[PDB]
């Protein structure tokens, strides 16, 4: 997943910020020069039911 | 174990390692008006993973009436409160657990 | 020991409103369920409506769905039964029962009331 | 209607030198098993573009939170520009960075 | 599955003597553990004695030495309390539970029973 804001003017606007499923476990990297990536949320149906 | 708390609200893993100490409340927690302030669940979907928590309080279907809301037939809150009369046989009366 | 005492009905033209209310009294309360109950003359009781005490375990009639409104006044011990657009079938003579639907056991009408009678025509009563 | 609240000393900002592609991998496994959610991580400095080299890094724990809770779908947070004060296209929207 | 029955209980005048029997039924044993246990009103449960199947490492309440005596008998899967000298503070109410006292890991009280009341006074109950 992608976070480039930058493009040639054509199409602009890319990032990725889904919801995704956890399944058994999840790992995870990042590669920034930067601190876009902060954190995380889990749950089952987050909105105020759990 | 099975039963309503080890399925339902409660659960030890089968390697559990630790104590259970449990002791008699009814001096601090039944009142002649009956203390409803404690609750438990009584119907769930499944069985609770381990050192699971559940609050959630949505709607229970019971039987085959879809009731997507309150309105409904065998629809019913998934709590209960514990009557905690004093007057309760100790089997009934409450207890206060710490594991 | 206990009493239920209705009031609110009458007659009105099809597609009207009306307001059954009944209130109860000699009831330890702890999970009183009130439901409102139809006998069309030749015919059995049909479940009109019910509702607990703040457990809001309510129910309707299937072919009812809109058509009636249940509601509480736990502080006058009351329930209240508005109803709008009544069709000619809702002619009916309308009880209230007082119970306890305890959701691990079942539910029983435990006491029946007086009632009142609903008259859907063009004439009135 | 919350139960765990619980801070600590930071371990995102870790970052090496200032004009790299991409500089500083960092990765985090999550594990929830038992009502217990286990967080590993471990940071590589390592410079290139289309990362995940083919090398070899032994993740260690940072933490085991007591949570109890389900948990099956999970997001990403990122702190995003707001782009109505900046330079670039501000009109009224926001605009993001390269990670 | 199981069930604990109490008998023996009522009212005697102070320095008397009573006997309590609690049976119990539903136990494939092993390391069955029966207690009994005093409610006085206004406070919690209060240990009073207990006894396992032939293990006899008897428990009694540090104020209640010598007054009361335990007894078991097997056989008829039963358990007795021989209650003397009653002063008057043991007006209360006993239940008999049952468990398992284990050396290695400890005890728990599976389950209770129906319970009797006891009055230490001057006039009877």
């Amino acid at each position: 997943f992608h976070a480039i804001h930058v493009s040639g003017t054509n199409g602009t606007k890319r990032f990725d910020n889904p919801v995704l499923p956890f399944n058994d476990g999840v790992y995870f990297a990042s590669t920034e020069k930067s601190n876009i990536i902060r954190g995380w949320i889990f749950g089952t149906t987050l909105d105020s039911k759990t | 174990q099975t039963g309503k708390i080890a399925d339902y609200n409660y659960k030890l893993p089968d390697d559990f390692t630790g104590c259970v100490i449990a002791w008699n409340s009814n001096n601090l927690d039944s009142k002649v008006g009956g203390n409803y302030n404690y609750l438990y669940r009584l119907f769930r979907k499944s069985n609770l993973k381990p050192f699971e928590r559940d609050i959630s309080t949505e709607i229970y279907q019971a039987g085959s009436t879809p009731c997507n809301g309150v309105e409904g037939f065998n629809c019913y809150f998934p709590l209960q409160s514990y009557g905690f009369q004093p007057t309760n046989g100790v089997g009934y009366q409450p207890y206060r657990v710490v594991v | 020991q206990v009493q239920l005492v209705e009031s609110g009905g009458g007659s009105v033209q099809p597609g009207g409103s009306l307001r059954l209310s009944c209130v109860v009294s000699g009831y330890t309360s702890s999970s009183r369920y009130m439901g409102w109950f139809r006998q069309v003359p030749g015919k059995g009781l049909e479940w009109v409506s019910g509702i607990k005490r703040d457990g809001t375990n309510t129910y309707y009639a299937d072919s009812v769905k809109g058509r009636f409104t249940i509601s509480q006044d736990n502080a006058k011990n009351t329930v209240y039964l508005q109803m709008n657009s009544l069709k000619p079938e809702d002619t009916a003579m309308y009880y209230c029962a007082a119970g306890s639907w305890y959701n691990q056991w079942g539910y029983s009408m435990d006491y029946w009331g007086k009632g009142t009678q609903v008259t859907v025509s063009s004439s009135g009563q | 209607n919350c139960t765990f609240e619980y801070v600590s000393q930071p371990f995102l900002m870790d970052l090496e030198g200032k004009q790299g592609n991409f500089k500083n991998l960092r990765e985090f496994v999550f594990k929830n098993i038992d009502g217990y959610f286990k967080i590993y991580s471990k940071h590589t400095p390592i410079n290139l573009v289309r990362d995940l080299p083919q090398g070899f890094s032994a993740l260690e724990p940072l933490v085991d939170l007591p949570i109890g809770i389900n948990i099956t779908r999970f997001q990403t947070l990122l702190a995003l520009h707001r782009s109505y004060l900046t330079p670039g296209d501000s009109s009224s929207g926001w605009t993001a960075g390269a990670a």
